[PDB]
């Protein structure tokens, strides 16, 4: 209690040394008190006018923590006294008050802003001291930026204050006034916006001076950029005015006009359509503007900004009007291409961006682009030799998009394009991103072009790529491996004949890939791409590797046991097992089969299809060495897989069994148990449809011919036909059973007695459907039996009978009979119509 | 939501789902297990009286209902214990206590149909102990 | 009891049969109980013991069926039989509810504790008879099924939930749940995860281990909710964290350095997320980050070499690139943690104030000088007009760098001097940038320093207005105050003599009582030399103007010295500029040397800017301003010592040093020998003295 | 031609 | 016939009878008496102010009475019967006029007494030794009792550790040794304690030891203490839960120093009757308007009036 009153009394010691130290001590103490807070607040406020300079510094810098830890009411009075000090008659007092109030606002709330605004309006209005105006405008901008909605009733006042300041001699005042006006326009209201736009147009109407008109054009550009949709209503009156001032020979005036054009194009698409042609010609004319040039200074060149603005406006107009692509290719494109050589680096990026936007819009215009391709290459050839890193990235990005938009564009320009890429690759000055971009462009070029064109340049391409594989930086290695994978396809195609000798580079590619393969500690992306690249290498070129082949296969087999790289290894094995060149996978296969069989019970859908495809291809191409031990493990895990949960996996499983039955008939005795029962249960399912039917029908046709014990035509017929005779809520089950028994009958030629067997006879519907399905492609009293069965009380059987008769007819001895029976009686019309429709569909 | 209750006499009554939930035995029967449910001990008229009491309680009214003969009240007392209903059991207990309250001990033995089974010495000892 | 026991047993057998139960039979069975019980001395009649005996052998007969089953079958058997037993026991408790009403409650009231209700009796008999033999087998089956699930395969989740519920319900609370299942589960978790981590780290990279561990933790959290009790969250979470993250903190620390060497933001974020789970584990990461940033800063500065000593832009850009990269890393991967931003600040404050450049200059003051020169280069007129957006961001970044500089006074002095020179000569790229820079320096610096700059701008304004007004009365003239501007002060050529008097008269008439000292070393202009064999022009200084105007042939230096009264030291310097421009003929000079004019001078363009700064002027200026700063430092130190002694009468030496440093911390870091020397001088000035005894203590003396 | 000069004023 | 009714219905009917009604109805038949006398009925007994005999009281207690409340009862008769250990938990005998021998014999059987009260009675060394077996006494009361010794008090205090509230006040036979022993052997779980009366026996050292021993004192009272100074106030500042203080009749304490008592955050009440003169109370209230001064004339430490329990019989 007494300690605080000691310092408060000491601060008036009339000695400059005492006041400084006392203020410092109190400020230190008041950092981590009921009625003494008012006294300390008032004393700190009074110290702002101290004669000594050092005391004022502490007074103004101690207002931070003071605001931080004092009751709420004292904040109101300190803010009020600072504001009323801002309007005083002393310059130093005004400056110190502004500096302090900045920090006071920094350390925070709704009411204080409303209190501040009323005084700050008159603070900005005064033009005696530009200094205080600067921070006053900054503070108003800060308040309008954050929580400016609550100040609705102050909008006309702040507007009427802000407009006159645009004529101030100091340019900083004009700039900060424009900044404040943008924030005001962000959310002000209809009445204020109308007045502001009307005043701006009226001021632009009379060209009082060149200095002011620049400020008005800048302000209208800013308001268009900020408001957006709100300005489009008045755009009709604005456009002629801004077009008129473009012709004036002023470098800085033109730039704001073009910026306003860009803002109008981007933010007001609806109202800018009539004047797009007018804007395009202006941008085209001013894009080349550079007076003191032809192909410790203080010149202060400003003509590069107008070119940059023109390029940006062309980008904006191109990226929005999709309709006028032919006009773009007719006019804009040659001008952009011609300006690929200009000196200034910044606007080069802008013209490249404009052309990239044009290409993206392109994705007939294609023919025009193809016609213009040679000029693009001629312009890029010189630019890829530039020493600037940023310039070459633009060229590579241009080429990558050009190849994507049309595949065979660069067919005639490989001899000139390749050396630039090679030079970029083996350059010490080049950066990592540049090499990544070069490799990405090379990969896209190689993918989309015929292998013939790259044959002469393989000798030049291989060493730099092999060197880039060995780079320490890991994404460079990934990109190099991806490029090498396609280079292997190019060097030795397999789907087309070739006469190119690929022997010299085989050792280089294998050596560069194997080092990355035998790492086990490198990044994941490098590992997967190394596995894929080595698989492709062995697939395309495997008869020349020789003694190195067996070890790489063991390395592949090692990767199957991992839980993160096994799927890629499965795909690599699938690829290598299906090459036209016969690769000896037998050493791996013996342990590979049990491991691949294990992946079936891992509830990961992506892995099951891959392992099923790998097993199918492996058994298809490498039957010669298959022991009974490995096949049983695969067969044992199948029954869980066949189900109605996922039909695709069941289809792949059925295809595997079909291939096994076709190729290795001995092991088929092992499916007499759970597998066959699960398959038969799946047949009755009501969700079965599509290619699953094809796979199922192929399986039975392949199986019945094998001739295994307990699996015969009679046994299979009884097993499929059992449930109907034993005691089926969906009609689809009957159709599936009929199609299956029809397939079995088609497989076995000696089935006529069986056909008569069901022809003699719920069971009737199944027999009729089976007879109809048997008659679908093979024709064997039947007409009389069908006619007798037509008149049945079951409507669902009548449709089945109608389908059975029609399919059986599908002919010389039945078509006229069916046609006559159609007109024979009116009752036999719907059935006759259905049979005729079925015959026509099956014709 | 229809439940049928059958009494000993064979009469079939009607009780609602939320009306029979007042009996703890019926509550358990509904809780943890088109036809009638026979109650071997629930009598003809007493079942109707119990149904009426349950509907009423879905005081002066307690006295009005229990203002019946002593034998009928005693018979209805067992009904509360059988159906496991607390309110009417407590009402019957209070009514019995009030009937016994304010009555001479000598005449209560004759009124309750209970023969006096005690000795003169035992009676004297009981009276001496009750001096407090 | 016997009259109803047979029918009661027959009815109870129907309940346990788990079949259709007739509602009429239920009430008959209940009726039997009323007759059996009704006839203190409550009638128990050992019916409780009889039903206990009935329930005993039934469970033994049930156990005989499933005692020999394997792991797969025991789960299904236990689940089905437990569900059926629970339902049937509930029904039976419903049947015999009468006993619990009176006699079971009386037994507890009487104090005997060997009793339970019918449902509780059924549960206790189950626990005693069937649970005891089969608990180990059921737990082993559950553990094997869970281990199968952990390896990828799909398992039936309904079997385990029933076992967990049965274990929980048998606690009659979780006393039996923890003893029989949870301990074995946690031991199996230890055994599985230790081997999994050891095998996984040996083959796969450390980067994927973080993803594997976070996925495993999420899987455990989901699994416990799916088919386990909710009371094991914290236990399993902390145990799994201890198994996975804590054991491998050493390899995590080793990896962190490599992940710092090559930027991997997501990987660093994952490591931070994983390690944050362990309490008190992020400090060593902070130490590595600080050391790495320091080493990177010194390595980057050393790369530039001797060129960075005279090139401010490359030095500042190197520092800014390092700071921007590591600030992005801290704000993205480490989620703006206070410790990591502190580590960034500590490393920056060290590699900015001490590096290879400062060692070459032999002083730590070279960094603020280079910063000021970079700002001045940014804010001059060049061949290219800067963009508004790019300049503001660069100024913001410069202000960010300025915070870490311990010696701000050098920066303030150099910036003020360069701004004064820019204002006098009217070469500013953009005024808004200057206004923004002053607004920033207002918040970042003291009030006394900024008032000087405001005075210069006010003077420039009032002088531009004066010139504009005087133009109407009638060449540009600037008039400045004698205190605000840091400029320290020849025969006027007769060519411009008339303008001198014309301006002097107007200045005297508009305002009187003011003396105008004219400075000719800051005055520029353009030349019109007819005696040059060509019609050209050359921008030149006033000294260069007088030198060129005098020769309008060959002259001696002494003659020119007499003509213009220019000092020989500056005369040689101004003449060397003309000689270097190939506009004279006679590097060394002599007092009697004769200098002539090269007629027919050939140039690429007529407009030549010969106002090149002198060779030694920059170095002399730097040495002078460094000496001035060194002189100014002593006064502040002395004033601080005096004012701290004036309020605290007696104070110690170490406390004195600590207070002086915090007094002067916002301007520079004082050196201890300088403070000691200043104290010694103050003692010799009879401003304070040392008390007798109690050494290393000072007291104030008036 | 064109001349630019600077001077300081004191009381 | 009413003879076939079960016992549950009999208990349900009997649960709604008062003591005289049940006593009168108990003379109907032996079957009625068997149900009338049970652990059901004697849940809570009440014999406030009615004279009786130790034999009658002992037999009733052995019946299973849990909450026995017989204040101001006279039982000055010898006890000749011996009974099994009782089960009473809340026994009240304040102001009861009973013999020392009768009190010792009755207290020698109860061992599960959770609370007790012997205000106004007279005890002895053997009585205190027997009371030491009650190690679960949550509360205790000994106001106005005298006759014990320092050795007996120390053993009883050491034996009891779960005691929450104790009131060893108004002793007419305690001395400096008695006061010193009580404070030294006091439990550390005491919530409310009163030690008034010892005008010439309470010292500064005893108060300091008590403050440093038990830090959970909620209600405290030091009335009629003439050895309290500013140091005692500082000792109270060490406590953190002093929600009720009483320094009445403090002749050695100036009324001005009482303003410092307001510094306690958890202070709620303070009775300073006797020291504060007329008129100065308003000044004291104005100085500390965040508490209540002279608002509780009667104490509440271990005061049965039973402890929330309602008696039926």
């Amino acid at each position: 209690s007494y300690h605080i009153s000691n310092l408060l009394e000491k601060m008036t010691s009339s000695d400059k040394d005492f006041r400084f130290m006392a203020t410092n001590d109190l400020m230190t103490e008041l950092q981590k008190d009921d009625d003494s807070e008012r006294k300390v607040v008032k004393m700190i406020l009074k110290l702002l006018e101290d004669k000594n300079g050092e005391v004022q510094n502490l007074a103004v810098k101690c207002l931070g923590p003071l605001v931080s830890k004092v009751k709420e009411y004292q904040v109101e009075t300190i803010v009020d006294t600072l504001c009323t000090n801002m309007l005083s008659d002393k310059e130093q007092l005004r400056d110190i008050s502004s500096i302090g109030l900045k920090t006071v606002i920094g350390e925070l709330a709704a009411n204080v802003c409303k209190k501040i605004t009323g005084r700050l309006t008159s603070a900005i209005a005064k033009q005696e001291d530009v200094s205080v105006q600067l921070e006053a405008l900054d503070i108003m901008a800060d308040m309008l930026s954050r929580q400016g909605g609550l100040l609705v009733n102050f909008h006309p006042s702040i507007l009427t204050c802000l407009l006159p300041q645009l004529t101030s001699p100091r340019l900083a005042v004009r700039k900060r006034t424009i900044i404040a006006l943008g924030h005001l326009v962000m959310s002000c209201g209809n009445i204020v916006f109308v007045d502001l736009i009307e005043h701006l147009l009226s001021e632009l109407s009379k060209n009082d001076s060149m200095s002011t008109t620049r400020t008005y054009i800048q302000c209208i550009a800013a308001i268009s950029r900020q408001a957006g949709h709100r300005i489009g209503e008045y755009l009709e009156k604005i456009i002629p005015l801004v077009v008129k001032f473009c012709n004036v020979d002023d470098d800085e005036l033109r730039e704001y006009c073009i910026q306003a054009f860009e803002s109008f194009v981007r933010r007001c698409p609806k109202e800018v359509y009539p004047h797009v042609s007018t804007i395009i010609n202006i941008c085209l004319k001013y894009l080349t503007y550079d007076p003191n040039y032809n192909y410790y200074s203080d010149d202060d060149d400003m003509s590069w900004k107008v070119r940059r603005a023109a390029a940006k406006c062309l980008d904006a107009v191109v990226s929005t009007r999709h309709e006028m692509l032919p006009e773009f290719y007719k006019t804009v494109s040659p001008a952009l291409i011609s300006r690929f050589k200009e000196r200034e680096e910044n606007v080069k990026a802008d013209v490249f961006h404009a052309y990239l936007s044009l290409l993206k819009q392109t994705r007939t215009p294609l023919t025009m682009l193809q016609s213009q391709v040679p000029n693009i290459v001629k312009a890029l050839h010189k630019q890829m030799k530039e020493k600037s890193v940023k310039t070459r990235q633009c060229c590579f990005n241009m080429l990558t998009e050009l190849v994507n938009v049309l595949p065979g564009a660069l067919t005639q320009h490989i001899p000139v394009l390749v050396p630039g890429i090679i030079f970029s690759l083996n350059d010490k000055s080049s950066s990592s991103n540049l090499k990544i971009d070069a490799l990405s462009c090379l990969y896209v070029i190689l993918c989309n072009h015929s292998p013939q064109v790259f044959h002469p340049h393989v000798q030049a391409l291989v060493p730099p790529v092999v060197a880039c594989v060995g780079d320490p930086f890991y994404k460079i290695t990934s990109e190099a491996l991806l490029v090498t994978q396609q280079l292997v396809k190019v060097i030795r195609p397999l789907d087309q004949p070739s006469s190119f000798d690929a022997t010299p580079y085989i050792k280089d590619l294998f050596t560069c890939t194997i080092k990355r393969l035998k790492a086990a500690d490198i990044d994941q992306e490098v590992k997967e791409r190394a596995i894929s690249c080595m698989g492709q290498i062995i697939c395309n070129l495997g008869d020349n590797l020789g003694s190195d082949l067996p070890n790489t296969l063991q390395i592949f087999l090692e990767r199957l046991k991992n839980e993160i790289t096994r799927l890629t290894t499965v795909k690599a094995l699938t690829l290598i097992a299906g090459s036209p060149l016969k690769i000896d996978l037998r050493p791996v296969l013996g342990e590979g089969v049990p491991i691949l069989a294990s992946f079936l019970r891992k509830n990961q859908r992506a892995l099951k299809l891959g392992t099923l495809s790998a097993l199918d291809i492996l058994i298809k191409n490498y039957s010669d060495s298959l022991t009974a031990a490995m096949i049983d493990a695969v067969l044992d895990e199948l029954p869980p897989l066949i189900s109605e949960s996922d039909m695709h996996v069941s289809q792949m499983a059925i295809s595997f069994l079909t291939t096994l039955a076709k190729v290795y008939p001995s092991s088929l005795s092992k499916i007499s148990g759970s597998i066959l029962n699960e398959l038969i249960g799946l047949v009755r399912s009501p969700l079965l449809q599509g290619g699953a039917l094809s796979a199922m029908l192929d399986f039975f046709q392949a199986l019945v011919v094998t001739g295994t014990n307990n699996l015969g035509y009679m046994d299979l017929l009884r097993m499929l036909t059992g449930p109907v005779y034993s005691q089926l809520t969906h009609k689809q089950s009957y159709y599936s059973i009929a199609k299956c028994v029809a397939a079995l009958t088609r497989a076995c030629p000696k089935e006529g007695p069986a056909v008569v067997g069901q022809f003699i006879q719920s069971i009737r519907l199944l027999a009729l459907l089976s007879l109809g399905e048997v008659g679908h492609h093979i024709d064997l009293e039947l007409k009389s039996v069908i006619l007798e069965a037509f008149s049945s009380p079951s409507e669902e059987v009548k449709s089945a009978a109608s389908y059975a008769l029609g399919s059986i007819s599908v002919l010389p001895e039945y078509l006229p009979f069916v046609l006559q029976e159609i007109t024979s009686q009116p009752k036999r019309q719907y059935l006759l119509l259905h049979s005729l429709k079925e015959i026509i569909s099956s014709a | 939501p229809s439940i049928k209750l059958q009494s000993s006499d064979g009469e079939i009554f009607e009780v609602d789902v939320e009306i029979a939930k007042q009996s703890v035995t019926i509550k358990t029967m509904l809780e943890d297990l088109d036809d009638p449910v026979p109650l071997p001990n629930v009598n003809a008229a007493i079942l109707k009286k119990v149904i009426q009491w349950c509907t009423h309680h879905k005081p002066v009214w307690d006295q009005e209902f229990l203002k019946v003969d002593q034998g009928t009240l005693f018979e209805l007392i067992l009904a509360a214990n059988y159906l496991d209903i607390k309110g009417l059991l407590d009402v019957t207990c209070k009514t019995v206590a009030n009937m016994i309250k304010g009555k001479t001990p000598e005449e209560i033995r004759k009124t309750f149909n209970i023969k006096n089974d005690f000795t003169e010495e035992e009676e004297a000892q009981v009276r001496k102990e009750n001096q407090w | 009891l016997d009259q109803i026991w047979d029918d009661l047993r027959a009815g109870i057998q129907q309940v346990y049969t788990r079949q259709s139960m007739a509602k009429s039979r239920y009430m008959e069975l209940y009726t039997h109980v009323y007759n059996y019980c009704t006839s203190a001395q409550f009638v128990g009649l050992e019916l409780y013991k009889r039903l206990k005996e009935f329930l005993k052998n039934y469970l033994t007969n049930l156990l005989k069926d499933g005692e020999d089953l394997m792991d797969e079958s025991v789960l299904k058997f236990y689940t089905q039989q437990w569900e059926d037993y629970r339902f049937s026991s509930k029904v039976l408790n419903g049947i015999c509810a009468y006993l619990n009403r009176h006699w079971v409650r009386r037994e507890c009231d009487e104090g005997r504790k060997g009793i339970y209700e019918i449902y509780s009796l059924a549960l206790v008999t189950w626990r005693d008879c069937l649970f005891r033999p089969l608990n180990k087998q059921v737990t082993n089956a559950v553990l094997k099924l869970i281990e199968k699930e952990r390896n990828g395969e799909t398992i039936n989740t309904r079997l385990i939930s029933g076992v967990v519920q049965s274990y929980v319900e048998l606690g009659l609370t979780l006393t039996v749940y923890k003893e029989s299942f949870e301990s074995q589960f946690l031991a199996d978790t230890e055994r599985f995860y230790t081997r999994e981590s050891t095998e996984f780290l040996q083959q796969n990279p450390v980067t994927e281990y973080m993803k594997k561990a976070e996925a495993r933790l999420l899987e455990e959290q989901r699994r416990v909710q799916v088919y386990l009790h909710e009371s094991t969250q914290d236990e399993l979470a902390r145990k799994c964290e201890q198994v996975l993250i804590e054991k491998h903190l050493e390899i995590f620390h080793t990896e962190f350095q490599n992940l710092l060497d090559a930027d991997k933001n997501e990987d660093l974020g994952r490591m931070y997320n994983l390690v944050s789970r362990i309490q008190d584990g992020l400090g060593e990461l902070k130490k590595l980050l600080e050391t790495h940033i320091h080493n990177q800063g010194l390595a980057a500065i050393e790369k530039c070499g001797e060129a960075a000593l005279n090139d401010p832009k490359m030095y500042v850009q190197t520092v800014l690139d390092v700071h921007k990269k590591y600030n992005a890393l801290v704000m993205s991967a480490f989620n703006n943690d206070a410790g990591f931003v502190a580590a960034l600040d500590k490393a920056c404050g060290r590699f900015i104030n001490n590096n290879a450049v400062t060692k070459m200059a032999q002083s730590s003051s070279k960094s603020p000088e280079l910063l000021a020169r970079y700002c001045d280069s940014l804010l001059k007129k060049s061949s290219k007009n800067p963009e508004e957006a790019e300049l503001e961001d660069t100024l913001n970044q410069v202000m960010v760098v300025f915070k870490y500089i311990e010696d701000k006074d050098v920066f303030q002095k150099f910036y003020a001097k360069m701004l004064a020179k820019r204002l006098v000569h009217q070469n500013s790229a953009s005024d808004d940038a200057e206004a923004s820079m002053i607004s920033k320096l207002k918040q970042a610096c003291g009030f006394e320093y900024t008032s000087k700059l405001q005075r210069m701008f006010q003077d420039i304004g009032v002088s531009k207005d004066l010139n504009e007004q005087f133009k109407k009365h009638l060449f540009s003239i600037q008039v400045l105050s004698s205190g605000s501007w840091p400029f320290q002060q020849f025969a006027l050529p007769s060519e411009l003599e008339r303008s001198y008097q014309r301006f002097t008269a107007f200045y005297a008439s508009r305002h009187s009582g003011r003396k105008l000292t004219w400075l000719y070393q800051l005055s520029k202009g353009e030349l019109v030399t007819n005696c040059f064999k060509n019609r050209y022009t050359l921008q030149a200084s006033t000294f260069q103007m007088a030198i060129l105007l005098q020769y309008n042939d060959a002259y001696t230096v002494q003659q020119l010295t007499d003509s213009t009264q220019i000092k020989m030291d500056i005369l040689a310097q101004v003449l060397q500029i003309l000689l270097k421009s190939k506009l004279l003929v006679l590097v060394e000079l002599k007092p009697d040397t004769l200098i002539k004019l090269y007629l027919g001078y050939k140039n690429k363009k007529l407009r030549v800017n010969i106002n090149v700064p002198m060779k030694t002027e920059q170095k002399q200026e730097q040495e002078t301003t460094h000496k001035n700063i060194e002189e100014d430092r002593k006064l502040l130190i002395q004033a601080a010592i005096v004012r701290i002694m004036k309020m605290r009468k007696v104070l110690k030496h170490q406390q004195l040093l600590g207070e002086v440093l915090t007094q002067l911390s916002s301007r520079f870091k004082p050196r201890v020998p300088v403070i000691k020397k200043c104290i010694d001088i103050l003692i010799e000035k009879e401003y304070l003295e040392r008390v007798d005894g109690e050494k290393d203590t000072y007291s104030y003396l008036a | 031609k064109k001349w630019n000069a600077v001077a300081l004023w004191a009381w | 016939s009413w003879d076939s009714l079960p016992d549950e219905l009999l208990l349900g009917i009997f649960s709604c009878l008062c003591l005289p009604e049940l006593l009168k109805v108990s003379g109907v038949c032996k079957r009625w008496y068997r149900l009338a006398s049970d652990e059901s009925l004697w849940q809570t007994l009440d014999l406030t102010g009615k004279n009786l005999h130790p034999d009658v009281t002992g037999r009733l207690l052995s019946q299973g009475v849990i909450a026995f409340r017989c204040p101001r009862s006279f039982m000055d008769q010898p006890l000749a019967e011996h009974f099994s250990p009782f089960r009473v938990q809340h026994m009240d005998l304040s102001n009861s006029v009973i013999e020392v021998s009768t009190l010792h014999g009755i207290l020698s059987q109860c061992s599960k007494l959770q609370n007790l009260s012997l205000e106004g009675l007279r005890l002895s060394d053997p009585i205190v030794n027997t009371l030491a077996k009650n190690s679960n006494l949550v509360r205790l009361n000994l106001s106005g009792c005298s006759g014990f010794s320092e050795f007996a008090l120390q053993t009883l205090l050491s034996s009891c550790s779960r005691l929450d509230e104790l009131n060893l006040s108004w002793c007419f036979d305690f001395t400096e040794k008695h006061v010193q022993v009580a404070v030294a052997h006091v439990s550390e779980t005491i919530t409310q304690l009163n030690l008034s009366g010892y005008r010439k026996n309470l010292q500064k050292s005893d108060l300091s030891t008590l403050v440093r021993r038990c830090p959970n004192l909620v209600h405290l009272d030091l009335s009629d203490s003439v050895m309290l100074k500013n140091d005692c106030f500082q000792e109270f500042f060490q406590l953190n839960y002093l929600q009720h203080l009483s320094l009445s009749r403090c002749y050695d304490i100036i009324p001005e120093t009482l303003l410092e008592l307001g510094e306690i955050p958890t202070l709620k009440t303070l009775q300073v009757f006797g020291i504060v003169p007329d008129g100065t109370l308003q000044l004291l209230k104005e100085a500390l308007p965040h508490l209540q001064i002279n608002c509780s004339h009667f104490t509440t430490i271990a005061r049965p009036t039973i402890w929330g329990i309602k008696c039926r019989l």
